[PDB]
C-alpha cells in the first residue's frame, strides 16, 4: 500500500486519464489493491473506462489479476457490458475461462445480463460454452431461465 | 371550526379503530382528508404524438407528477383519473392445476423472491480486534422486471424440470385498478383532480400547482403535454 | 478516513487527536470529547468528531490563546495525519441556523435514470464548476462516495432442492450478520430490548458465511455454502432524495470579490447542459435569497419616500427635505473606514450600526434645519443669517451626544475577552461612523441647507 | 437494524415519502438513507407556521403510512421530531476508575439521572448520548 | 436476568441432556448499538444533551440542572463523575452583563458630559432619570411582543442608547440655551424651548419609524435577526 | 338499487372430510376473483 | 390486557410519563395504572 498505489486506484475508479497518465510516469503500482482484492485494471474495467485499460496493460499490469472471491477484470468488464474493455483484456491475453470462487465465468455473467455482443466475442476467443459453476449451470441453462430467445440460438453450439 | 383541530381529533378516533380493521384495508392506506367537496381544477394530460396509451399516461402523472401537487399547500386531495401501474400477475388455473399449485403457492413465492433483505455487514460493529474489511451485505432485492417476476421459481418437479411463474401466469406492468379511463376531446387521456383544502385560497393554490406543473414539464417524454379542461379559478381572476 | 476503513482505524487517529490537544494544548484545552462513528457529511466507521473544550477565557490570554489560533495550529499540525483529512474549525455564532455561507444546490433525477446515471451528470457538473474558479470555489458534493459491499445471491433451486426455506436462509444471515430485535424483558424495573446476534468473530470476513449453517425439512443441516454464490460490486451508503425524487445535495460557495446571486447564476447555466431528464433545485440558504433576494431594496425604496413625506409634512415644503436626506453618506463613510481598516465584515451588527448612525445624524440635521427655518418664516432673517444662528445653536448638543456616545462605544471597540467579535462589530461601525457624522455634518448640513433653498426660489 | 442503504430507501424512505401529503405549508422536503440502517426525512415549512400543527400532521400522515412499513421497522419505530438543533448544554458522564464501559455508564444514566433532569425547571429535552442496557444473545454457529 | 435468559430451553436430545442458550451463545447486558465510541480524555463515557423549553430562563436552568445533578452525586459508584464539556450559560452570563455595563457606564458618561459644558449638578440629573425609565419601559414592550432577553434584543439597546441620550441632552441643553440667551424663568423657558423643538421631535419618531420598521418585513431566518433589533430599537426610540 | 349477486356457500364439514383449508379456500377465491396485493417491487426507482 | 399493575406502571406508565417533558403550560400530571392493564395519565395545564 504505497502513497501513489492508492492515488492510482482512485484515478482509475474516476476515469480521470490525465492523473493516471502522471501516476504512470512517476511508477505508480499497478499492481495496488484493495482490501477486496481490486487493483487498478479491476475499477477501470468494472466503471467502463477504456483509456484507462489500455494505459495500464501497456505499463504490465496483470491482465488476471483476482480479488478475494476469484473474480477478474475480464469477469468485471463482461459482466456490465463494456465490450471494448473485453475486446482489449482477451486480446492482451486474458483468460477468458477464468473462474471465480463460485465457478462462474465472463462468459456465465454476459449470457445472465443478455449482453449478445460480448458472448460472441468471448466464444471467438475460445469461450467453453459446457462451463458449469457450483449448481452445474451453464450459459445455456441461464439463458432459457431468464427466457432469453436470441441468446439461446447462439449458445446452442454444443 | 378550525380544520387542522377536526382532522387531528377525528384522526385521533381512526386510530382506535385502526388495528381491528382488516390487514388488507391498513395495507391499501386509510386517509384523513380535509378539502372542499367540489372539484378546484382538473389537470389534463394527453400524448400530442400518439405516443403513449391511456395507460402509459396515467402511469406517467402517478409516478412523476402527482406526489409533488398532493404535497403542495392547499391542495385538499388530488384523485387520479386513471391508476399507477402495478406488476400484474394475471394468473392461469388451468396451468395452475396442472402443476398441483394454487393462488396461495403464488403469493408465497412472490413475498419468498421479490424481497427486500436486510443482511448486514462484514466486520460489523461490535466488531473483532484487528479488522480491515467494512463492507455491506447485499442478499435478495426487489424485483425490478416482468422478466425478473416471470422466473420466479415455483417448484422443481420429481423429474427435475422447473415450474417457473411465467408458466403459470401471464406477466405484465398494468393498473392498480382498471376502473377510471379518461379522454380528452375523443383521446386518450390522464389527469388530476384537485379538490381545495377547507379554507384555503383558490387563487394562491392554483398559482403553486401550475408552478410546480412548470418544474415538470421540461422532463417529459416526447409528445406529453399539460391541457386545461376545467378550472374554477380564471372567473375569479376575469370577473374581479 | 477513507471509504472502507474500519472503526479501530478511526479510533487510532482520534486518539493521536487527542494525544495532541492534551499535550501541545495543554495550556488552553480542558477537555476533548471523542466521538468515533459519526460525522455530519454521513455517519460510518470511517469517521468520527473530537468536541474540544477550552479553560476559562481569564486562563487563555493574547490572540495566541483564542479559537482562531488553536485552531491554525492543529489543522497545521494535523496535516500531517497518515492517510485521514483531519481539521479543527470553530462553531458558527448560531448553530441552530447552520454555517450559511455559499449556496445549496440540489441535482435531482427527474426521469427515473437512478443512482449511477445521477453519480455521471454529479461527476460532469463538478468538473465544469472546477474550470471557473473566478466565480465558484470549493464546489463539492455533500454526501458519500460509492464503496464495495458484498453481494450474495441465494439459490432458490438448490435452497428448494435440499428443503431449505427461504425464511430460515435469510433470517440465519440477517439475524446473525445483522442483529435480530427480538423483544422486550424487565430489567431492575424498566422495559429494554433483547437482541440476537454473533458473536463478533463469527461474522467479520467472506469465509465466515460458510460456518453457518440452516435445518432442512428432512433434518440435515445445511451450509450457506451450499446453496449461495457470491461477488463484489460497488452501491451507495448514503441515498439522498428531494422532494421524493433521488437526489444529490452540493454546496459551494462564490469566489472572492462575487456575490452568491453571481455564483448561482452560473450553476444554473452549468446544470442547463446536463444529460437528459437531469434537473436541478435551490434548498436551504439559497431557497430563502431566491424567493426573498427583491426585498432589500423594495422596503427600503418604501423608507425613502415615507422619510420624504415626513419631512415635507415637518417642514410644509417638498423642497427643504432633501436638506436633511442628503446626511446619509457622511455617518455611512466613516463606518466603511473604521471597519476596512480593521478588516472586520459587512455583518448585521454593523448594519444595524449603520442605521442608528444614519438617524442621529438625520436627527442633528433635522433640528438645525428647523431652527434656520423658523429664523427665516418667523423673524423675517435672511438664509445665510439664520443658517449660521442656528448651527450656531446647534453646535453644544451635537457635540455633547457625540463626545458621550463615543466614549460609551469606547470598550466594545477595544474588547478582546468573552463576545468581542459582536461587540467590535458593534462598536467600530458605531465608533468611526459617529466620528466623521459629527464632523462633517456640522459643516456640510450648512451647506445643504443654503444650496437646496437656493435651487428651490 | 443491519439494513443497506437502498433497503432502508425502498422498503422505508420510499414509502413515507409517498404518503407526506396534505399537510400544510410545507416548503420542501428532503431524505437521507444509509447503510447503518438508517432514514432520515426532513421537512422544512414556511416562516410561521405553527410547529406543533406541522409536527402533529405529518405524525398524523406517518401513523396511516405505518401498515406500509416492515416488521421490524414498525417494531423499532419511527419518531417524528421538531428539529429544534440547540443544546442548552452536555453533561458528559464518565469513569475515572476503568470499571465501567461506556455501555455501562449509559444504562446508569438512563436509569438513575435521565428521568430527572427531565422533570428539572425549564428543561425541554434531553438526550441519552448512548444506550441503556440492552439482553445480548452472542450467537455461535459451532455450537449451534 | 442474564441468568434466566441463559436457562432458556432450545432443545431436549434423545439420550437426556437439555441444550439451554448458554451453550451456545454468550449472554451479557450490552448496548443496543455498537456504532458510536464516546471518549472523554481517553476515559468511557456518556452524557445528556439537555435543550431549553420555550419560554423558559437559561441561567435558571442551567442552575437547576446543577442543583439536581448535586443531589446524585452521594448515589454515584465509584469512578463515576460529572463534567461540562459544553455549556451557554458561561457565555450568556458575559455577554448580558458587558451589555449591561455599557448602559449604565454610558449614563455616567452622560452626567461627565452634561456637567463639564451645563456646570450644575440640577442639570445633569434629568437625563440620569429619563433614560432608566426609557430603558426599563422598553422591556415593558419587549415584553408585550412576546420577545426574550437575548444577544440580539440586547445589542438592540446598545445601539439605541446614543438615540436615547440625544434625547435627554437636545431637551434639558435647549432650556439652559433659552435661559442664557433671553433671561426667562426655568418654567417659561421650558414653554419657550419645547416650543422650539416638539414638531420636530414628533417627526424624528416618524423619520426614524421609517428607518427602522421596514428591517421587520424581511422573510426567512436573517429576517427573523433583522427584526429583533428592529422591534427593540424602534421601541426604545418611540418612548423616548 | 339492488343488484342480483353471485351468493357461494363453502361447506364446512365437506371441506374438513377432504382435507382442505378454509383458509387455502378463501385466499383462492378472494385473490382469483378480488385481486390480492402481495407486496412491493421497484419500477424505475419508484416503488410500486 | 391481562397485565397487572406493576407490569402495566413499568412497562407502559413510566415510559410515557418519561417522554410527557417540555410540555407548554403544564401544572401537574397525575397518574394511576391498575389490574385490570388500565393506565390514566391526566396532564393539567396552566389557567388560559
Ligand atoms: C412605484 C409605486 C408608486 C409609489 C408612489 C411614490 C410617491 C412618492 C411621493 C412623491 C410626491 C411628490 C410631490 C411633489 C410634486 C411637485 C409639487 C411642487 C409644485 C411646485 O412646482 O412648487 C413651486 C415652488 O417651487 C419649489 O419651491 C420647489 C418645490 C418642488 C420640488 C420638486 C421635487 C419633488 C421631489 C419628489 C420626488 C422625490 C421623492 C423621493 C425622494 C410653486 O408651487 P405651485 O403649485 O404654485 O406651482 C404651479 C405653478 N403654476
Ligand atoms: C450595578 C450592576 O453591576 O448591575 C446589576 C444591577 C442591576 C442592573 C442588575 C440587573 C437587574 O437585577 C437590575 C434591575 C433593573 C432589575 C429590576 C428592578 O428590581 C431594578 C430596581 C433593578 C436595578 C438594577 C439591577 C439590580 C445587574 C446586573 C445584571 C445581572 C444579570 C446577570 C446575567 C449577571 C449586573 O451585574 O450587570
Ligand atoms: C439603569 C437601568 C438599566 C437597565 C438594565 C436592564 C437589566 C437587564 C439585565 C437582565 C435581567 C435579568 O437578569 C437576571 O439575572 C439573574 C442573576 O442573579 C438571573 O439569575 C440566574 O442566574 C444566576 C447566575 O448564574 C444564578 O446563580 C441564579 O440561580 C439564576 O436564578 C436571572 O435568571 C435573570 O432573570
Ligand atoms: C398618517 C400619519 C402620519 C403622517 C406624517 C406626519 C408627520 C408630521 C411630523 C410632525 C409635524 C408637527 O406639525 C407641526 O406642529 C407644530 C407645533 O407642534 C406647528 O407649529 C406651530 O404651532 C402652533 C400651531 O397653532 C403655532 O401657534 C406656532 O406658531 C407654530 O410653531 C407646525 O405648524 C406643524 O407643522
Ligand atoms: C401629538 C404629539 C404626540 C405624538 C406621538 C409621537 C410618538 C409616536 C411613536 C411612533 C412609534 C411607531
Ligand atoms: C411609519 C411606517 C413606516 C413604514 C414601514 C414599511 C412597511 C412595509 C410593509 C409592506
Amino acid at each position: 500500500g504505497s502513497d501513489l498505489g492508492k492515488k492510482l486506484l482512485e484515478a482509475a475508479r474516476a476515469g480521470r486519464d490525465d492523473e493516471v497518465r502522471i501516476l504512470m510516469a512517476n511508477g505508480a503500482d499497478v499492481n495496488a489493491a484493495d482490501v477486496v482484492g481490486w487493483t487498478p485494471l479491476h475499477l477501470a474495467a468494472y466503471w467502463g473506462h477504456l483509456e484507462i485499460v489500455e494505459v495500464l496493460l501497456k505499463n504490465g499490469a496483470d491482465v488476471n489479476a483476482y480479488d478475494t472471491l476469484g473474480s477478474t477484470p475480464l469477469h468485471l468488464a463482461a459482466h456490465f457490458g463494456h465490450l471494448e474493455i473485453v475486446e482489449v483484456l482477451l486480446k492482451n491475453g486474458a483468460d477468458v475461462n477464468a473462474k471465480d470462487d463460485n465457478g462462474i465465468t465472463p462468459l456465465h455473467l454476459a449470457a445472465n445480463r443478455g449482453h449478445l455482443e460480448i458472448v460472441e466475442v468471448l466464444l471467438k476467443y475460445g469461450a467453453d460454452v459446457n462451463a458449469q459453476d457450483k449448481f452445474g449451470k451453464t450459459a445455456f441453462d441461464i439463458s432459457i431461465n431468464n427466457g432469453n430467445e436470441d441468446l439461446a440460438e447462439i449458445l446452442q453450439k454444443l | 371550526t378550525d380544520a387542522d383541530i377536526a382532522q387531528v381529533q377525528v384522526q385521533n378516533k381512526l386510530q382506535l379503530a385502526m388495528p381491528l380493521l382488516p390487514q388488507e384495508v391498513q395495507q391499501q392506506g386509510v386517509s384523513v382528508e380535509k378539502s372542499s367537496s367540489s372539484f378546484l381544477m382538473v389537470v389534463g394530460v394527453i400524448n400530442t404524438d400518439g405516443t403513449m396509451t391511456q395507460e402509459d399516461i396515467s402511469d406517467y402523472v402517478a409516478a412523476n407528477m402527482k406526489d409533488a401537487i398532493s404535497r403542495t399547500s392547499g391542495v385538499g386531495d388530488v384523485q387520479l383519473f386513471g391508476s399507477q401501474y402495478a406488476m400484474r400477475i394475471w394468473m392461469n388455473p388451468n396451468e395452475l392445476n396442472k402443476f398441483q399449485l394454487t393462488p396461495v403457492d403464488v403469493i408465497t413465492a412472490i413475498k419468498a423472491q421479490n424481497a427486500q433483505v436486510a443482511a448486514g455487514q462484514l466486520g460489523g460493529t461490535p466488531p473483532v480486534k484487528g479488522q480491515q474489511l467494512n463492507a455491506s451485505i447485499i442478499a435478495q432485492t426487489r424485483l425490478t422486471s416482468t422478466e425478473e417476476f416471470g422466473k420466479i421459481l415455483l417448484k422443481v418437479n420429481q423429474d427435475g424440470s422447473r415450474v417457473l411463474l411465467r408458466d403459470v401466469a401471464k406477466i405484465e406492468l398494468g393498473g392498480e385498478n382498471y376502473d377510471i379511463i379518461a379522454e380528452f376531446n375523443g383521446q386518450p387521456a390522464s389527469g388530476l383532480g384537485i379538490k381545495l383544502a377547507t379554507g384555503a385560497n383558490a387563487l394562491d393554490t392554483a398559482a403553486a400547482i401550475r408552478a410546480e406543473l412548470a418544474k415538470m414539464e421540461p422532463f417529459f417524454p416526447s409528445g406529453l403535454k399539460i391541457v386545461y379542461p376545467y378550472d374554477t379559478t380564471p372567473f375569479v381572476k376575469i370577473s374581479i | 478516513l477513507p471509504a472502507g476503513a474500519t472503526q479501530e482505524r478511526t479510533q487510532k487517529v482520534l486518539n493521536e487527536v487527542t494525544h495532541y490537544y492534551l499535550t501541545k494544548e495543554k495550556n488552553n484545552v480542558e477537555s476533548v470529547f471523542a466521538v468515533n462513528g459519526f460525522g455530519f457529511a454521513g455517519r460510518g466507521q470511517n469517521t468520527g468528531i473530537a468536541f474540544v473544550s477550552l479553560k476559562d477565557w481569564a486562563d487563555r490570554p493574547g490572540e495566541e490563546n483564542k479559537v482562531e489560533a488553536i485552531t491554525m495550529r492543529a489543522t497545521r499540525a494535523f496535516s500531517q495525519i497518515k492517510d485521514a483529512m483531519v481539521f479543527a474549525f470553530n462553531l458558527p455564532a448560531i448553530v441552530e441556523l447552520g454555517t450559511a455561507t455559499g449556496f445549496d444546490f440540489e441535482l435531482i433525477d427527474q426521469a427515473g435514470l437512478g443512482h449511477e446515471k445521477l453519480t455521471q451528470a454529479r461527476n460532469q457538473l463538478l468538473a465544469e464548476a472546477a474550470k471557473h474558479p473566478d466565480m465558484l470555489t470549493s464546489v463539492r458534493p455533500n454526501g458519500l462516495e460509492d464503496t464495495p459491499q458484498f453481494k450474495i445471491d441465494i439459490d432458490q433451486e438448490k435452497a428448494q432442492a435440499l428443503g431449505v426455506s427461504i425464511n430460515d436462509i435469510n433470517t440465519t444471515l440477517g439475524a446473525a450478520w445483522g442483529g435480530s430485535y427480538v423483544n422486550d424483558f424487565i430489567d431492575r424495573g424498566r422495559v429494554k430490548k433483547v437482541y440476537v446476534m454473533s458473536e463478533a468473530k463469527y461474522r467479520m470476513l467472506p469465509d465466515d458465511i460458510g460456518d453457518w449453517y440452516v435445518r432442512a425439512a428432512d433434518g440435515q443441516m445445511v451450509p450457506f455454502s451450499a446453496f449461495s454464490s457470491s461477488r463484489w460490486e460497488y452501491g451507495s451508503p448514503r441515498l439522498e432524495r428531494y422532494n421524493g425524487l433521488p437526489s444529490m445535495e452540493i454546496l459551494g460557495q462564490a469566489a472572492p470579490g462575487k456575490s452568491t446571486g453571481e455564483a448561482m447564476e452560473l450553476m444554473e447555466q452549468l446544470a442547463s447542459k446536463l444529460p437528459t431528464g437531469v434537473g436541478y433545485d435551490w434548498t436551504g440558504m439559497s431557497y430563502q435569497e431566491r424567493l426573498s433576494g427583491n426585498q432589500a431594496p423594495s422596503l427600503y425604496a418604501i423608507s425613502l419616500i415615507v422619510v420624504f413625506l415626513c419631512l415635507a409634512a415637518l417642514y410644509e415644503s417638498w423642497s427643504i427635505p432633501f436638506s436633511v436626506m442628503l446626511v446619509v453618506p457622511l455617518g455611512v463613510i466613516g463606518a466603511l473606514l473604521a471597519a476596512t481598516f480593521r478588516g472586520l465584515t459587512n455583518d448585521v451588527y454593523f448594519q444595524v450600526g449603520l442605521l442608528t448612525t444614519i438617524g442621529l445624524s438625520a436627527k442633528n440635521a433635522i433640528l438645525i434645519v428647523e431652527f434656520a427655518k423658523d429664523l427665516m418664516d418667523k423673524e423675517g432673517k435672511g438664509l445665510i443669517e439664520a443658517t449660521l444662528d442656528a448651527v450656531r445653536m446647534r453646535l453644544r448638543p451635537i457635540l455633547m451626544t457625540s463626545l458621550a456616545f463615543i466614549l460609551g462605544v469606547m470598550p466594545l471597540v477595544i474588547s478582546t475577552g468573552a463576545g468581542s467579535g459582536a461587540q467590535n462589530a458593534v462598536g467600530t461601525g458605531v465608533m468611526g461612523g459617529m466620528v466623521t457624522a459629527t464632523v462633517l455634518a456640522i459643516f456640510f448640513v450648512p451647506v445643504f441647507f443654503v444650496v437646496v433653498r437656493r435651487r428651490f426660489s | 437494524p443491519g439494513a443497506d442503504a437502498k433497503t432502508v430507501q425502498d422498503t422505508v424512505t420510499q414509502v413515507i415519502e409517498q404518503n407526506m401529503n396534505g399537510i400544510d405549508n410545507l416548503m420542501y422536503m428532503s431524505s437521507n438513507s444509509d447503510s447503518t440502517g438508517t432514514v432520515q426525512i426532513t421537512l422544512t415549512f414556511e416562516s410561521g407556521t405553527d410547529a406543533d400543527i406541522a409536527q402533529v400532521q405529518v405524525q398524523n400522515k406517518l401513523q396511516l403510512a405505518m401498515p406500509l412499513l416492515p416488521q421490524e421497522v414498525q417494531q423499532q419505530g419511527v419518531s417524528v421530531e421538531k428539529s429544534s438543533s440547540s443544546f442548552l448544554m452536555v453533561v458528559g458522564v464518565i469513569n475515572t476508575d476503568g470499571t465501567m464501559t461506556q455501555e455501562d455508564i449509559s444504562d446508569y444514566v438512563a436509569a438513575n439521572m435521565k428521568d430527572a433532569i427531565s422533570r428539572t425547571s425549564g428543561v425541554g429535552d434531553v438526550q441519552l448520548f448512548g444506550s441503556q442496557y440492552a439482553m445480548r444473545i452472542w450467537m455461535n454457529p459451532n455450537e449451534l | 436476568s442474564t441468568e434466566e435468559f441463559g436457562k432458556i430451553l432450545l432443545k431436549v436430545n434423545q439420550d437426556g441432556s437439555r441444550v439451554l442458550l448458554r451453550d451456545v451463545a454468550k449472554i451479557e447486558l450490552g448496548g443496543e448499538n455498537y456504532d458510536i465510541i464516546a471518549e472523554f480524555n481517553g476515559q468511557p463515557a456518556s452524557g445528556l444533551g439537555i435543550k431549553l423549553a420555550t419560554g423558559a430562563n437559561a441561567l435558571d436552568t442551567a442552575a437547576a440542572i446543577r442543583a439536581e445533578l448535586a443531589k446524585m452525586e452521594p448515589f454515584f459508584p465509584s469512578g463515576l463523575k460529572i463534567v461540562y464539556p459544553y455549556d451557554t450559560t458561561p457565555f450568556v452570563k458575559i455577554s448580558i452583563h458587558e451589555v449591561v455595563k455599557t448602559l449604565v457606564e454610558a449614563i455616567i458618561l452622560v452626567f461627565l458630559v452634561m456637567y463639564l459644558f451645563l456646570q450644575n449638578f440640577r442639570a445633569t440629573l434629568i437625563p440620569t432619570i429619563a433614560v432608566p425609565v426609557v430603558l426599563l419601559g422598553t422591556f415593558a414592550v419587549l415584553a408585550a411582543f412576546g420577545f426574550s432577553i437575548n444577544t440580539l434584543t440586547m445589542f438592540g439597546m446598545v445601539l439605541a442608547i446614543g438615540l436615547l441620550v440625544d434625547d435627554a441632552i437636545v431637551v434639558v441643553e435647549n432650556v439652559e440655551r433659552v435661559m442664557a440667551e433671553e433671561g426667562l424663568p426655568p418654567k417659561e423657558a421650558t414653554r419657550k424651548s419645547m416650543g422650539q423643538i416638539q414638531g420636530a421631535l414628533v417627526g424624528i419618531a416618524m423619520v426614524l419609524s421609517a428607518v427602522f420598521v421596514p428591517m421587520a418585513f424581511f422573510g426567512g431566518s436573517t429576517g427573523a435577526i433583522y427584526r429583533q433589533f428592529s422591534i427593540t430599537i424602534v421601541s426604545a426610540m418611540a418612548l423616548s
